[PDB]
DNA sequence: GGCTTTCGTCAACCCTTTGCTTATCTTCCCT
DNA sequence: AGCAATTTAAATAGGGAAGATAAGCAAAGGGTTGACGAAAGCC
RNA sequence: CUUAAAGAGUCAACCCUUUGCUUAUCUUCCCUAUUUAAAUGUUAGCAGCCGCAUAGGCUG
């Protein structure tokens, strides 16, 4: 931790050409974290889509014009064409958020429906999301066990398609990253 | 700590505890109205950054004080603070290996003697000494610790860093706590199908990953909302020991998540201090 | 007497009407006792010449309680008439004087 | 990957509390073994292991004594003394609520599985005792080591057997150590050379000795590890435990 | 030639007076 | 036709008496639960 | 195919009687419950008289 993991990510994926990656972290705040470093350090909304999916009230206080912090919800964006072949035109702002982003920085739980669900077409979005761009999980112990489980699952199918899958965990255990390798080689 | 009764139990001891260091209490778990936890974030974030001497200007530096967060798993996760010494109620090796990185995060200068005192047992060996460590770690009824004293199943003076979980050990996983992670991990993430497994095939055609394997898997967990100070089910607001409160944010709005178990007996909000047993 | 009530003084309520109890005016009869060592006031006259508000027992380790005159007075030892009316009046308070 | 099927609060009186010429009370490990492979023969389904735990247990008389069973005149050729009351050979008789627990590989579906073990239970005679009721049988399926502890838990309540070993020998630790004796397997003394008064006439018989292995009850919770509860068929002609001796 | 009935044959104590174990319970997290 | 306000503190202490006794009878039963060996009619 | 296989414990009852737990007790001292304030919500749905009306209108 202090040396840079997202941002290595984000030149891992430079690396290879344009970037297009979910970047899928626990917790809201993290994600606002990553988001916060994206936007300092050099990417605008036009390719990065901040999705968190509860609406939550915490807002910035004190000088809202000096506040140069608070990453939001706008993503000016680019929508994809895949948004026509979604019910009635994917949906309004979230799943137009969830498509489209060419940088998803997103809470995970928008991801790990890919793999599949109990009832109604919730796994479609994620499923077409994770299908054409990269997957990057940042600190995968702090999930639960079925939670790295089905985490590894969309690591999986994240694989079944050609994209690269990032893992960032300092501590990681052989038994984790070997069932991550064996996820993305099948 | 571990849990949230674990929490005000170890905040209402140390709000009691005569002595003549100037200790000053925060409670750092996660029930807490959306205002109340959100204000906790923001101050703990600029307080507890030591990249710079920002933070003289935060806290009362000029008297000496000792400035205490006693806190549950949720300081060990996500959390970009750097504390000068940590006390740790073990549940896991890698809440252990958190909590050391909670400490000199931002500085380089090395400890000289310890700056992390883990402590003996858990505190629900004297609630269930069958099993203790299930709480925000990976024991549990299939795999149970031998002995669940520290001293029996993990080392007396150790550095702690990430090699502990970085090796991984098999063996002796009854009675030392990192090779009983590394089994758990090897024993539910495993290179089989199964039907909670990760190779899963054949079953991604039924419904069976998505039930028996549910992501965030928690308690049933109802949500109790504060109204603008009037709280919604049963809930009765109380008031704080006052002794050694150093912040206390108060709030209005909001709502705090309370498992089913706990709804049957008031969660008894409180302002300083969220959610407990009395 | 109280302890466990929620009110730190109560008061003798012989059905609500105050009163005082019986044993406060009994102790008052019996205060008559001037015949001790340091004799300035009339105490309670008890087998001891004890006072729980002074915290000491006038008659006590001087060979003057009412267990030694008792004993003196059956065996044969002429009591002074202060000393043989004590005696009497310790009587007339009554108490178990074995052991 | 594991396998079981539970058959929960099986009340069965009657049974044969003689296990042994000096134990009499729970039937023995071989007892329940003995069933088992009782159903690995009617029902077809190949069980490896039982992990049998007692609900209740009384065996029938005194603290001290048991309630010798009147015996009834039916041998051959002593008629003219079948007036007079038989002459009692001891065998105590008890009454045992049981949770029995069978390792079973199967390939089918679980009601099938569970209705052939409801049939071979409806017919089967726990240690000589009339199976009086029992609950619906009940499959759980031990993945994991987690997954192995929720069937261990499953036969709740029920105190389970698990061994404690043998240090010298049976009375001195019995007294010392304060643990239970029972049978785990026999002794072979000779070959029988007259099969003509026995069962089959083509399965080798041996007279036998029961060895015994000293075992404590636990509840089924408080055993950390299930293999030591599953009591199988080893190879010496005895009983065993899967997960050996009991520490 | 067994075979089944009934009658005769051979014995002799030092007892003690409940526990065995003791039941399958919530941290993160975001939706 | 619902609206009923907030904090703050709930007493420190001294005592809970010893001396006596706590019955003596008389009962508490046995009745069946025997297998080999040996005469001795009987198919 | 489980020390497998098998088995009726039956019966009967008089616990009696007797009794002295008495004795004497000082609960007691102490003291600030203090300070506020719109009842609003139309706050009333009436009295005659024009009429067959307990339909509908008028009068203040």
């Amino acid at each position: 931790t202090g040396k840079g993991k997202t941002l290595a990510n984000l030149k891992l994926l430079q690396h290879f050409g344009n970037v297009r990656c979910s970047f899928g972290l626990g917790m809201v705040s993290l994600t606002k974290q990553t988001a916060k470093q994206f936007l300092d350090m050099g990417v605008d909304y036009n390719s990065a889509a901040m999705v968190t999916g509860f609406s939550k009230s915490r807002f910035n206080l004190g000088s809202e014009s000096l506040d140069q912090d608070e990453v939001s919800v706008e993503y000016w964006g680019q929508t994809s064409s895949l948004s026509k072949v979604f019910p009635n035109n994917n949906a309004g702002f979230k799943n137009k958020k969830l498509l489209s982003a060419p940088i998803l920085v997103t809470t995970t739980d928008h991801l790990v429906k890919a793999s599949g669900v109990k009832k109604g077409n919730k796994q479609m979005l994620p499923y077409v999301r994770c299908m054409h761009s990269d997957l990057v999980l940042d600190e995968i112990d702090d999930y639960g066990i079925e939670d790295m489980v089905v985490l590894a699952r969309l690591v999986y199918l994240t694989a079944c398609y050609g994209n690269k899958v990032i893992i960032s965990s300092a501590t990681i255990t052989p038994a984790i990253s070997n069932i991550f390798y064996e996820a993305y080689s099948s | 700590t571990t849990t949230i009764k674990d929490c005000v139990a170890v905040t209402q001891e140390l709000q009691n505890w005569e002595t003549d260091l100037s200790i000053k209490i925060l409670c750092y778990h996660s029930r807490f109205v959306g205002d109340t936890k959100a204000q906790m974030e923001e101050y703990l974030s600029k307080v507890l950054n030591r990249k710079g001497d920002e933070y003289k200007k935060f806290v009362d530096t000029t008297t000496p004080t000792a400035y205490i967060v006693v806190a549950t798993p949720v300081v060990e996760v996500g959390r970009d603070f750097d504390f000068d010494w940590a006390i740790i109620e073990p549940s896991s090796e890698r809440s252990i290996v958190q909590c050391a990185g909670r400490v000199l995060r931002h500085r380089s200068s090395t400890p000289t003697t310890h700056n992390i005192h883990i402590l003996k047992y858990p505190f629900k060996f004297y609630r269930n000494s069958n099993i203790c460590y299930d709480v925000a770690g990976y024991e549990s009824k299939g795999y149970k610790l031998k002995s669940k004293n520290m001293l029996d199943i993990y080392k007396k003076e150790s550095i702690v860093n990430s090699v502990n979980r970085l090796q991984g050990d098999a063996a002796f996983y009854t009675k030392s706590l990192t090779a009983l992670e590394h089994k758990v991990l090897l024993d539910k993430l495993t290179t089989d199908i199964a039907d909670t497994n990760v190779f899963v095939g054949g079953w991604q055609l039924t419904a069976n990953p998505h039930e028996y394997c549910k992501w965030r898997r928690g308690t049933k967990n109802e949500d109790l909302v504060l109204t603008d100070g009037k709280w919604s089910g049963n809930v009765t607001t109380t008031k704080p020991i006052q002794s050694k409160i150093w912040r206390k944010w108060q709030g209005e709005n909001g709502s705090i998540t309370v498992p089913e178990y706990l709804l049957d007996k008031t969660i008894c909000y409180n302002d300083f201090y969220g959610g407990y047993e009395n | 007497f109280v302890e466990n009530s929620k009110l730190s003084k109560q008061l003798f309520d012989l059905n609500g009407q105050a009163a005082m109890h019986d044993q406060k005016i009994g102790n008052a009869i019996r205060t008559i006792d001037t015949w001790y060592e340091d004799a300035t006031t009339p105490i309670a006259v008890e087998p001891y010449g004890s006072v729980v508000r002074n915290g000491v027992a006038y008659r006590a380790g001087n060979k003057t309680d009412l267990f030694t005159l008792m004993d003196g007075a059956v065996n044969g030892k002429s009591l002074t008439e202060e000393d043989q009316m004590f005696v009497t009046a310790n009587l007339i308070r009554g108490g178990v004087f074995g052991g | 990957m594991r396998k079981f099927i539970i058959v929960k609060n099986v009340k069965v009186d009657g049974i044969n509390a003689k296990s042994s010429d000096i134990t009499v009370g729970m039937p023995p490990a071989t007892t329940f073994c003995g069933l088992g492979e009782t159903m690995s023969i009617k029902t077809g389904i190949v069980v490896k292991a039982v992990s049998y735990g007692s609900v209740k247990f009384e065996v029938r008389g005194s603290r001290f004594n048991t309630s010798v069973t009147k015996f009834a005149w039916q041998d051959r050729g002593n008629g003219g003394k079948a007036n007079n009351n038989s002459p009692i050979q001891p065998k105590p008789l008890a009454d045992g609520v049981f949770t029995l627990c069978f390792e079973v590989e199967w390939e089918d579906c679980a009601e099938v599985l569970v209705d052939k073990v409801t049939n071979f239970i409806n017919t089967a005679r726990i240690a000589g005792g009339t199976i009086a009721s029992f609950n619906k049988p009940f499959v759980k399926v031990a993945k994991d080591a987690e997954e192995l502890a929720s069937v261990k838990n499953a036969m709740m309540p029920c105190y389970v057997v698990v061994d404690c070993g043998v240090e010298v020998n049976i009375f001195e630790d019995a007294v010392n150590r304060k643990l239970q004796p029972m049978v785990n397997g026999y002794k072979k003394l000779e070959k029988i050379v007259d099969n003509k008064h026995m069962r089959d006439k083509f399965t080798p018989a041996y007279l036998a000795t029961p060895t015994y292995t000293m075992i404590g009850y636990k509840m089924v919770s408080n055993v950390d590890n299930f293999d030591q509860a599953l009591w199988q068929y080893g190879e010496n002609t005895k009983v065993k435990t899967i997960g050996g001796i009991y520490n």
